[PDB]
């Protein structure tokens, strides 16, 4: 089976030439013409670049020529995008494609996807979280239950939740949520439970990050 | 394209002939005058494509 | 500020299908919606339906939804309404009533006035 | 700036419904044309490749067909499983640009929605900061109101909000809004509220609480 792999999810800066790798699997590198594909949460295909690992020709989209470049090295087996002048809407979960559709019969439609990463750059909130709690009132309550909540907003890639070890599920739900005006993230999560343990059981929100592994908990507690 | 257009490959080497009707789905790497280019650099071992 | 009529209704034989209207002065309805309700005498009320400017279709209560259509004319502040096979539980005086809200996509409903619908 | 776009932004269609919708772009083109499906930040599928050519993994439930500047994407069935979006790219020449799509849901009966309110703590209050948050859920409708009423008055431009995607369980939906503080404010603004009015509400319904608490 034939596939495609990048590197560990990692950050990226602007301002300089980062130096971005992917191997292909199954058959010869120099087989498959390479192309790299930006998919955004709301745009869809891109087209940004392209290469022919074997003759060496590349071409990208308007928006990105004349400072980048990409170079193939079958030594390790590996194909290399040096990308420059970076802006803020790169937030995209990138794949390194295969574009050989030549020899089957069919006009370049693409047939393997990378297991692609979601590369970091703007400036979300990690290292540090400064969790707080948020409480409703049983006044407000339907179906016999009551929820609680927590808020994450502070230092910068993306932000992760969580409460317990996946103890009690009798309700949860989570946002897409949005940055402040700061330009950096905040995100929450909501869980119900019958009134009498509102509040008595000492819920407790935890949150932590990848990229640096920075593990806080406070607790809840709203009132029944 | 003005400028472009990498996808659209033919044949422009290659040493051995093909009889009439032959089917043929190959695409490996061509030799290197010496022993063949087992996915390494050589002389050339041009690509077939 | 505030300002609306309606026109239709009567006595009527029942099992047939008859219409109703509403329309507004003094402003242009185009940012608020339309919404119909129904009361039977001297019994509480009920809904009936809504208008979108979407042009998608209508929407009605659960139990009203396979006998009833509804229609909305911006330019003329006009509300239309209609209602086939009528049945004795459905005999009842039907009121107009804007769903308000400034240029927004929700509204809160106010009510006017309405015409009756009684069966023979 | 050939570029496609859609006409009814939320296309709304319940389980079994015939649509003969279009994608129109600015120059009409005889090949080099496709069409996908997707969720938001997800992978397109392959749904249809060329101009009426189906590939493997399509439903009979979908199609394709058109000609010249228009494209028409027949839906012989609309799934519970399609709340996502379509596109209709084309890649016939280098200067591409993406589409826009058009947005699916389940058209469903309403429902009576779910609505809380989040005052604060007074841990926010010895720590500076201060915040409220109100809910709605359940609700079947793509938009609904969470207004902001801080001491009876409209707030923006320092708000948050919150919004899913439509809930492919019963098809319902869910929508919050957000604030954030500092001291000067909370002391001087003595009752919080947020007001929501719903097609089944008579009388607006207003989730008020105080500083103390």
């Amino acid at each position: 089976q034939v596939q495609l792999v990048q590197s560990g999810a990692e950050v990226k800066k602007p301002g300089s030439s980062v130096k971005v790798s992917c191997k292909a699997s199954g058959g010869t590198f120099s087989s498959y013409a390479i192309s790299w594909v930006r998919q955004a949460p709301g745009q869809g295909l891109e087209w940004m670049g392209r290469i022919i690992p074997i003759f060496g020709t590349a071409n990208y989209a308007q928006k990105f020529q004349g400072r980048v470049t990409i170079t193939a090295d079958e030594s390790t087996s590996t194909a290399y995008m040096e990308l420059s002048s970076l802006r803020s809407e790169d937030t995209a979960v990138y794949y390194c494609a295969s574009l050989a559709s030549y020899s089957s019969g069919w006009e370049d439609v693409f047939d393997i996807w990378g297991q692609g990463t979601m590369v970091t750059v703007s400036s979300a909130s990690t290292k540090g979280p400064s969790v707080f709690p948020l409480a409703p009132s049983s006044k407000s309550t339907s179906g016999g239950t009551a929820a609680l909540g927590c808020l994450v907003k502070d230092y910068f890639e993306p932000v992760t939740v969580s409460w317990n070890s996946g103890a009690l599920t009798s309700g949860v739900h989570t946002f897409p949520a949005v940055l402040q005006s700061s330009g950096l993230y905040s995100l929450s999560s909501v869980v119900t439970v019958p009134s009498s343990s509102l509040g008595t059981q000492t819920y407790i929100c935890n949150v932590n990050h990848k990229p640096s592994n920075t593990k806080v908990d406070k607790k809840v507690e709203p009132k029944s | 394209k003005v400028g472009g257009n990498y996808n659209y490959l033919y044949r422009l080497f290659r040493k051995s002939n093909l009889k009439p009707f032959e089917r043929d789905i190959s695409t490996e790497i061509y030799q290197a005058g010496n022993k063949p280019c087992n996915g390494v650099a050589g002389f050339n071992c041009y690509f077939p494509l | 500020q505030v300002q609306l009529q309606e026109s239709g209704g009567g006595l009527v034989q029942p099992g047939g299908s008859l219409r109703l209207s509403c329309a507004a002065s003094g402003r242009t309805i185009s940012r608020y919606a339309m919404s119909w309700f129904r009361q039977a005498p001297g019994k509480e009320r009920e809904f009936v339906a809504v208008a979108r400017r979407s042009g998608d279709g209508a929407f009605y209560a659960d139990s009203v939804q396979g006998r009833f259509t509804v229609s909305r004319d911006d330019a003329k502040n006009t509300v239309y309404l209609q209602m086939n096979s009528l049945k004795p539980e459905d005999t009842a005086v039907y009121y107009c009533a804007i769903d308000s809200d400034t240029f927004y996509s929700g509204s809160y409903d106010y009510w006017g006035q309405g015409t009756q619908v009684t069966v023979s | 700036d050939i570029q496609m776009t859609q006409s009814p932004s939320s296309l709304s269609a319940s389980v079994g419904d015939r649509v003969t919708i279009t994608c129109r772009a600015s120059q009409g083109i005889s090949s080099w044309l496709a069409w996908y499906q997707q969720k938001p930040g997800k992978a397109p599928k392959l749904l249809i490749y060329d101009a009426s050519n189906l590939e493997t993994g399509v439903p009979s439930r979908f199609s394709g067909s058109g000609s010249g500047t228009d494209f028409t994407f027949t839906i012989s069935s609309l799934q519970p499983e399609d709340i996502a979006t379509y596109y209709c790219q084309q890649y016939d020449n280098l200067p591409l640009t993406f589409g826009g799509g058009t947005k699916v849901e389940i058209k469903r009966t309403v429902a009576a929605p779910s609505v809380f309110i989040f005052p604060p703590s007074d841990e926010q209050l010895k720590s500076g900061t201060a915040s409220v948050v109100c809910l709605l859920n359940n609700f079947y409708p793509r938009e609904a109101k969470v207004q902001w009423k801080v001491d009876n008055a409209l707030q923006s431009g320092n708000s948050q909000e919150s919004v899913t995607e439509q809930d492919s369980k019963d098809s319902t939906y869910s929508l919050s809004s957000t604030l954030t503080l500092s001291k000067a404010d909370y002391e001087k603004h003595k009752v919080y509220a947020c007001e929501v009015t719903h097609q089944g509400l008579s009388s607006p319904v207003t989730k008020s609480f105080n500083r103390g608490e």
